[PDB]
């Protein structure tokens, strides 16, 4: 028995958001719903298709009939940004089945281009026969970037380790990218660039082996 | 210490009011119990402190009396109430029962059917001869059977047996067995049993000559 | 289910002891007592004793003093009756009955006024010098003479057996109307003897076979004697 | 009403982990406990339930054979053992209380969740970080930091000037490298004017390898 | 009034509550009469045998309804198992109603038999109590009240305290609430209306049983506090014959009302969970029917 959920739903602060949970004859199953905020344990927000547990606001409601269960979130606050999971119990297989989840994105939040800082290798690391370029990316929102390195305009993908975005204390996001090369490779090129793309704009920082 | 029931045998019909009397030799206060005993079965408790009806015993059963005089009463004699009844003192730690009071079914006088049986040939080979006189389905129970061998009345050589009153015709049956050694039996010709009963206007005789 | 189950029939020689058991169910054994009462063949009821299931206190009849010993076993809820130095006049059905727990104790009737309210099935105890013997079954044959109207009588003399009982049936149980099996009598010889008769129509003497089925389990005896009409 | 699970686990493949979950604010034997796992960035996977009264369990198909659920009623605690861990078992494991009160629920659903226990699976060996200075260079504000290279396992603590410097500091989440080792940077945004009078030392501490390193970050000399 | 209880599956019984209290009350009078004087403590086993003989007889009259009781059990089996016979709930509810009516009818018929056994216990108990005397009528001993309490009542007060009766009621409210919550959700999806009708019926029976348990729990709690306060007053002192006797009747009254509510609450608890076992099964079967259906 499978529960199919749209991977993403996005709404404006005052608008109402609908999260669907598809399943054959889901109308005969009792659907429970969970909200899981980023880096948090899930919380039960609707049980038995439409009932709200104590402490759950009236903005949250649910319905279920046919092949679609719906979680309706009226007057969506920014704090409602979470993954939402529907759940059923299927007696035929004796299994608790959870849907794939729906990420709720709340619009209206202002876009911030990333701040980029590129550090060339330290003399101490070069003395140890190694070379790591450090690209620090911070203060960006929506919270998603693509990172491209270059060596004299030719793209570089080998030796690149890039982190997933992370929510900062100020609600903006952060990421870091590393380029591990050999000291000989480092000294061979004229320049090295770290290009950060955020929405449709690239922020570039360039470091040269001939700098001090 | 000594209970005496009166009467010892009582003739009654279904629907009748019957009252057994139990007398004690010395005062037993109200410490008297009553019992019912159907033949071949165990007695059942009927009444406890001379009047306390035991749980589940028909309400037709009632008791009364104190000191020396006590009475058991059955208001409407039903087909099951025909049995012998016992009264019992428990004033002293040594219990004493009464002699019993038989309650039998009353019906019309039925004359017995009389049959005489000579000894079998196999029993004669054994060295003894038993002649049995059968009185079949008679009423009342009181009957006199006399054995006459060549008109000589016999005494001490016969044994009687009576059945329980019949569940379908309320009659009794009796078997009287006259026993003689082969030597004594082969010394006489006529063997007869004379039966006397209220249903017979004059004694009925059943006889045979041996051989 | 409140009940008292007693041990089976017993045949003992004069001067011997008997041990009758009485197992209780459906009640608290240690909260009551057991009374023992017997009945000699064709006679009234006679009380022999009492024992308490609570403390084992006993009260015997004066007739049985120094001969009877009733004991008890709280573990199995059983009451025993042991009568030694047995005599001919000890032949009786011995019964056990539920009684109060403190009959000795003065003013006992004020705290438990009930009579002997639950009885065991009884235990046939026969005292005798006699030895086991299967009965000799003799026919009691009808004839043209000695037939009252159209009704003929025939039977079986189940003579000289020991001990009681024997069972008589006619035609393997197929014949039941008009049959009278008489209570046995104990003869001077120490042996029992009885008659089982059947009244039948005269029209059947020469056409229907009549067999009496005597079965004396004590001596493993099974006798099927054919009763045949005497021609003469 | 709470479920408090045991702390983060770091295990090698082929090893086992017994995670605990202590119940509070209610009678532990009156409600079933479920276990659900979550791979990073992925959905909720029901692993199975346990009846805390009898100890009877029900394992999901994919978790049968290598998951064992038990409880100790004396201490209101349920456990889940993962036997013979593999790389793909890196996930947050959760314990969650069924909303049905009593035995044999006709339907199953959760109302109270534990905080999660991260189980990390790697064949890497405990290695202390090599620490490097990210010298300040070229508005009126300068960026300098430390590079905490090739350490395993998490976590590393980065302090500035023995804890005294906490403004303008940004210690960044670590990258897991293809080698199995971690690397992180800690940048501190300082006034450019301070660069000649204020000395900056980063203090790195890796408790698993018992490594404590201090690194002076001075403006690049030429 | 009469209560019909279900300790376990296939085990229906009945209690005529006023008879239970009446019979228990006169058991307390009986023991208090023999414990007042040391010269009558041995008679305890005779009182025991009498009281057990009275209940044996009481139970034999209850046994007269065995066949009508067994009838109701079978009808209840059809009601509690609609998944095994599968049609017309109304007919099944009417069936239960009349079979239950027939049991109360049998009970009412034996009213006089039940009253004679009760009135024999009253006469017995008042007989011992009316002959209770003191060496000094101005100074009657309360050692009998003390002994009887220690050996007959204190064991029940400790036993009832060890059980958390107030959490038994909390547990039952969670059961009732989650059952209605699921019931209301399933009713909106249909399936076998026979299953929803029998769930609604068993559920309402359970609320009624709960009300009786809640009511008996309040009495158990109040009487345990009242017996414990009142026992202090009637002990460790003497009384005039009149006041001692009024105090023996007052204690006996408190004990009998407490023992009654304890006996009934225990039996109603067995009934609530016996009925709950069947509600659970029907919930399991309705969910099976609903999920294994067409769209």
């Amino acid at each position: 028995y499978e529960l199919t959920q749209p991977p993403s739903v996005s709404v404006a602060p005052g608008k109402t958001a609908k999260i669907t949970c598809g399943g054959n004859n889901i109308g005969s199953y009792s659907v429970h719903w969970y909200q899981q905020k980023p880096g948090q344990a899930p919380v039960l927000v609707i049980y038995y298709d439409s009932d709200r547990p104590s402490g759950i606001p009236e903005r949250f409601s649910g319905s279920n009939s046919g092949n679609t269960a719906t979680l309706t979130i009226s007057r969506v606050e920014v704090g409602d940004e979470a993954d939402y999971f529907c759940q059923v119990w299927d007696t035929n297989t004796d299994h608790v089945v959870f849907g794939g989840g729906t990420k709720l994105t709340v619009l209206g939040q202002p876009k911030a281009a990333p701040s980029v800082t590129l550090f060339p290798p330290s003399s101490e690391e070069l003395q140890a026969n190694k070379a790591t370029l450090v690209c620090l990316i911070s203060d960006f929102y929506p919270g998603a970037v693509t990172v491209a390195w270059k060596a004299d305009s030719s793209p570089v993908k080998a030796g690149v380790e890039t982190t997933t975005p992370s929510k900062q204390s100020n609600n903006k996001y952060a990421a870091s990218s590393y380029l591990s090369l050999t000291p000989e490779q480092w000294k061979s090129h004229r320049s090295y660039s770290c290009q950060v793309t955020h929405e449709g704009s690239t922020v570039e920082k360039t470091v040269a082996p001939t700098e001090c | 210490i000594r209970m005496t029931q009166s009467p010892s045998t009582l003739s009654a019909s279904v629907g009748d009011r019957v009252t057994i009397t139990c007398r004690a030799s010395q005062s037993i206060n109200t410490w008297l119990a009553w019992y019912q005993q159907k033949p071949g079965k165990a007695p059942n408790l009927l009444i406890s402190k001379a009047s306390s009806l035991e749980s589940g015993v028909p309400s037709r059963f009632s008791g009364s009396g104190s000191g020396t005089e006590f009475t058991l009463t059955i208001s409407s004699l039903q087909p099951d109430d025909f049995a012998t009844y016992f009264c019992q003192q428990y004033n002293s730690y040594l219990y004493t029962f009464g002699q019993g009071t038989k309650v039998e079914i009353r019906r019309t006088v039925a004359a017995p059917s009389v049959f005489i049986f000579p000894p079998s040939d196999e029993q004669l080979k054994s060295g003894t001869a038993s002649v049995v006189c059968l009185l079949n389905n008679f009423y009342p129970r009181e009957a006199k059977v006399q054995w006459k061998v060549d008109n000589a009345l016999q005494s001490g050589n016969s044994q009687e047996s009576v059945t329980e009153q019949d569940s379908k015709d309320s009659t009794y049956s009796l078997s009287s067995t006259l026993t003689l050694s082969k030597a004594d039996y082969e010394k006489h010709k006529v063997y007869a049993c004379e039966v006397t009963h209220q249903g017979l206007s004059s004694p009925v005789t059943k006889s045979f000559n041996r051989g | 289910q409140v009940q008292l189950v007693q041990s089976g029939a017993e045949v003992k020689k004069p001067g011997a002891s008997v041990r009758v058991s009485c197992k209780a169910s459906g009640y608290t054994f240690t909260s009551y007592g057991i009374s023992w009462v017997r009945q000699a063949p064709g006679q009234g009821l006679e009380w022999m004793g009492w024992i308490s299931g609570y403390d084992g206190n006993t009260n015997y009849a004066q007739k049985l003093q120094g001969r009877v010993t009733m004991t008890t076993d709280t573990s199995t809820s059983t009451a025993y009756m042991e009568l030694r130095s047995l005599r001919s006049d000890d032949t009786a059905v011995y019964y056990c009955a539920r009684d109060g727990p403190q009959v000795g104790d003065f003013d006992w009737q004020v705290y438990y006024y009930y009579g002997m309210d639950v009885w065991g099935q009884g235990t046939t105890v026969t005292v005798s010098s006699a030895s086991t013997k299967g009965p000799s079954v003799f026919p009691l044959a009808p004839s043209s003479k000695s037939t009252s109207g159209g009704t003929a009588a025939l039977g079986c003399l189940v003579k000289d057996y020991f001990p009681e009982p024997v069972t008589v049936s006619w035609n393997s149980g197929a014949l039941t109307s008009g049959v009278h099996t008489f209570p046995a009598v104990l003869q001077s010889s120490g042996l029992y003897s009885l008659s089982s008769v059947v009244t039948v129509p005269s029209s059947s003497l020469g056409t229907q076979t009549y067999i009496c089925n005597v079965n004396h389990k004590p001596s493993n005896t099974k006798v099927d004697k054919k009763v045949e009409p005497k021609s003469c | 009403v709470q479920l408090v699970q045991s702390g983060a686990e770091v295990k090698k493949p082929g090893a086992s982990v017994k995670v605990s979950c202590k119940a509070s604010g209610y009678t532990f034997t009156d409600y079933y406990i479920h276990w659900v796992r979550q791979a990073p960035g992925q959905g909720l996977e029901w692993m199975g339930w346990i009846n805390p009264n009898s100890g009877g369990t029900n394992y999901a198909q994919k978790f049968q054979g290598w998951v064992t659920m038990t409880r100790d009623t004396s201490i209101s605690t349920t456990y889940m053992e993962l036997s013979r861990l593999r790389s793909d078992d890196m996930a947050v494991y959760y314990c969650a209380r069924d909303l049905w009160f009593g035995e044999s629920p006709p339907y199953y659903g959760v109302d109270v969740w534990g905080q999660g226990t991260t189980v990390t699976v790697s064949s890497a060996s405990t290695k202390g970080p090599s620490v490097f200075p990210l010298a300040p260079s070229s508005g009126g504000t300068a960026a300098l930091g430390c590079l905490v290279k090739d350490y395993f396992p998490e976590p590393v603590t980065v302090s500035w000037n023995s804890g005294a410097l906490t403004s303008g500091v940004h210690t960044f989440p670590a990258v897991l490298q293809s080698s199995g080792l971690y690397s992180l940077s800690s940048v501190v945004t300082v006034p450019s004017s301070s660069l000649g009078t204020q000395t900056y030392i980063c203090n790195v501490n890796h408790k698993p390898s018992n490594t404590k390193v201090d690194k002076k970050v001075e403006p690049k000399s030429c | 009034s009469i209560d019909i209880l279900q300790e376990k599956e296939g085990h229906l019984d009945f209690v005529i509550i006023p008879h239970y209290t009446f019979l228990d009350y006169y058991k307390h009078l009986s023991y208090n009469s023999i414990y007042h004087k040391s010269s009558t403590y041995g008679k305890y086993i005779a009182v025991d045998a009498f009281i057990k003989k009275i209940n044996e007889a009481y139970d034999k009259v209850k046994s007269k309804c065995n066949d009508i009781k067994n009838d109701l059990i079978a009808t209840i089996k059809k009601l509690e198992h609609p998944y095994d016979m599968n049609r017309t709930f109304k007919k099944m509810m009417d069936e239960y109603n009349t079979k239950k009516k027939k049991l109360i009818k049998c009970i009412k018929n034996h009213e006089n038999d039940f009253n004679k056994i009760c009135m024999d216990m009253k006469n017995y108990g008042t007989n011992l109590f009316e002959q209770l005397s003191c060496y000094n009528n101005n100074f009657c001993n309360t050692n009998g009240i003390r002994y009887h309490y220690d050996e007959y009542i204190h064991k029940l007060i400790l036993s009832v305290k060890s059980k958390n009766l107030n959490k038994d009621l909390s547990d039952m409210t969670n059961i009732l609430q989650q059952s209605e919550l699921l019931l209301t959700n399933l009713n909106k999806k249909m399936g076998s209306y026979i299953y929803i009708d029998t769930i609604k019926f068993i559920h309402k029976e359970m609320k009624h049983i709960f009300n009786r348990i809640e009511y008996h729990t309040k009495i158990i709690n109040d009487k345990t506090k009242i017996i414990q306060d009142k026992i202090k007053l009637n002990i460790w002192r003497t009384f005039q014959k009149d006041e001692l006797l009024k105090r023996i009747l007052d204690m006996s009254n408190e004990y009998s009302l407490f023992i009654t509510s304890d006996h009934l609450r225990q039996m109603l608890y067995n009934t609530f969970y016996s009925k709950e076992k069947h509600l659970n099964n029907i919930f399991h079967h309705l969910i099976y029917v609903l999920q294994m259906k067409f769209n």
